[PDB]
């Protein structure tokens, strides 16, 4: 089941509060189907979720 | 000076225009500036404006 | 592996079948294939993504040739050994003055290489040039002495249908690079002295490993440049629409491209996440 | 580390993209992460300066 990996992923490895989702926010739904990919790396979690950070801010600006 | 050729060196004389061209080594800058000030003080104008 | 979109899988799967194709065809040169340079689907497709098509068939046509690299050792290895045998030949050779061919012989004699590719280019021509400088003077035909003027580098006293194949293999070089097929030991042995035969000999293989050095690195110098374009113009076309995908492709792109391993870090970044920055590229 | 580094130990930054094994890397010893620009002889000095 590729959803149990996505919940898992978001749950466990990035923490994302339940009120904010790849359904409700696109770009994580992209950066989802890599980061299923990297099956290694999932001990440490501040590494992701400083990866998520950067895709965030790489999403929106005007410049 | 001396000049290359074709496989060859050839010998170059021009002449120097202006004072200016004389080395800084036989005529340096300093007097060169020293001289302007004798220019301003032919002038009146040893203070300029 | 490659991946690009915009062609049908058709000409796709020819254009990989011909970088398959490329280390035993003639005429290894990008631009010397005019019809590839064709079927990019300029004038046809969508610019933006076109021009990124281009970029892709460019960084592989480059890869491809880098991967290959001649591999000039055995020829390295017959350099150095007309090197010494000129070497001894000129130190038994009764010169006019000890000193002059004992200097330009010696300059040729430590001339040996040093496991770096880019100074064996400047280290061949260095000591043909010594060399043909002490032949000259072996059979008393000039040398210019002019300040600034190097004797260029060239046979003595070889007929001319020997130096004329030679020429026309050297050309035939500048043409592929990678199929080095060198044998022209059309040598009549009693032409002129033993100094004569081993520095035609020693000049033959030195214009041979130049020629091939040579033309690898302006291959390489105009596949860079070009890419290097191709790279700005999609960071430039890509500018216009500022969102998620267009900035990670910009992102991507915003890597330089001034070495080789310049060159296979930016395809691999392309290529992991060929689905990450594809919505901005229409097809047609 | 123990030996002078080369061009595999050193790898490029990418600024941008999504460089997942350099953060799970982070506080690694062997491989030098750096930006691809350089610095020319004459903005060297400035910041010797």
């Amino acid at each position: 089941k590729r959803d149990e990996k996505h919940r898992h992923v978001v749950n466990v490895v990035l923490e994302l509060p339940t009120e904010i989702s790849e359904a409700t926010h696109p770009v994580l739904a992209t950066m989802l189907s890599k980061y299923t990919r990297m099956s290694s790396l999932f001990n440490d979690k501040c590494a992701f979720k400083l990866d998520l950070l950067r895709m965030v801010a790489v999403s929106r600006t005007r410049r | 000076t001396h000049c290359q050729e074709n496989s060859e060196t050839v010998a170059l004389c021009t002449p120097r225009i202006v004072i200016g061209n004389l080395p800084d080594g036989l005529a340096p800058g300093p007097f060169h500036e020293l001289r302007t000030w004798e220019i301003m003080e032919h002038m009146r104008l040893r203070p300029p404006p | 592996s490659l991946q690009f979109i915009g062609l049908q899988r058709r000409d796709v799967v020819a254009l990989v079948n011909f970088l398959r194709h490329l280390t035993q065809k003639p005429d290894v040169d990008l631009e010397a294939h005019p019809k590839i340079l064709k079927k990019c689907g300029e004038k046809r497709l969508h610019r933006r993504t076109v021009l990124f098509n281009e970029l892709m068939l460019w960084l592989g046509y480059y890869r491809e040739l880098r991967f290959h690299n001649p591999d000039l050792s055995s020829v390295l290895e017959e350099f150095e050994v007309r090197c010494v045998a000129v070497a001894r030949r000129g130190y038994t050779y009764p010169f006019g003055d000890r000193g002059k061919a004992r200097d330009h012989l010696a300059v040729l004699d430590r001339t040996e290489f040093d496991t770096d590719v880019r100074h064996d280019a400047e280290i061949v021509e260095r000591a043909l040039v010594s060399a043909v400088i002490l032949a000259k003077m072996s059979v008393r035909e000039t040398l210019v002495t002019a300040i600034g003027q190097t004797e260029p580098i060239a046979f003595v006293h070889l007929k001319d249908t020997e130096v004329q194949r030679i020429e026309e293999n050297l050309e035939g070089v500048r043409r592929n690079m990678f199929c080095v097929k060198p044998l022209d030991l059309n040598l009549d042995r009693h032409a002129n002295t033993a100094l004569v035969n081993a520095v035609n000999k020693l000049v033959y293989t030195g214009r041979l490993i130049m020629n091939v050095r040579r033309s690898w690195e302006e291959l390489e110098r105009k596949c860079l440049a070009r890419i290097q374009e191709r790279c700005k113009l999609l960071v430039k076309e890509l500018r216009m629409c500022l969102s998620f995908d267009s900035n990670y492709c910009r992102n991507i792109l915003k890597h330089a491209v001034e070495n080789g391993d310049s060159a296979d870090t930016l395809l691999e970044l392309l290529i992991e996440d060929f689905d990450i920055y594809v919505d901005s590229f229409p097809q047609s | 580390d123990r030996q002078p580094l080369n061009p595999a130990n050193i790898e490029a930054r990418h600024h941008g993209v999504s460089d997942v094994p350099r953060l799970g890397a982070m506080d690694a010893d062997e491989p030098l992460f750096v930006d691809d620009y350089r610095a020319t002889d004459d903005e060297w000095t400035l910041q010797k300066v």
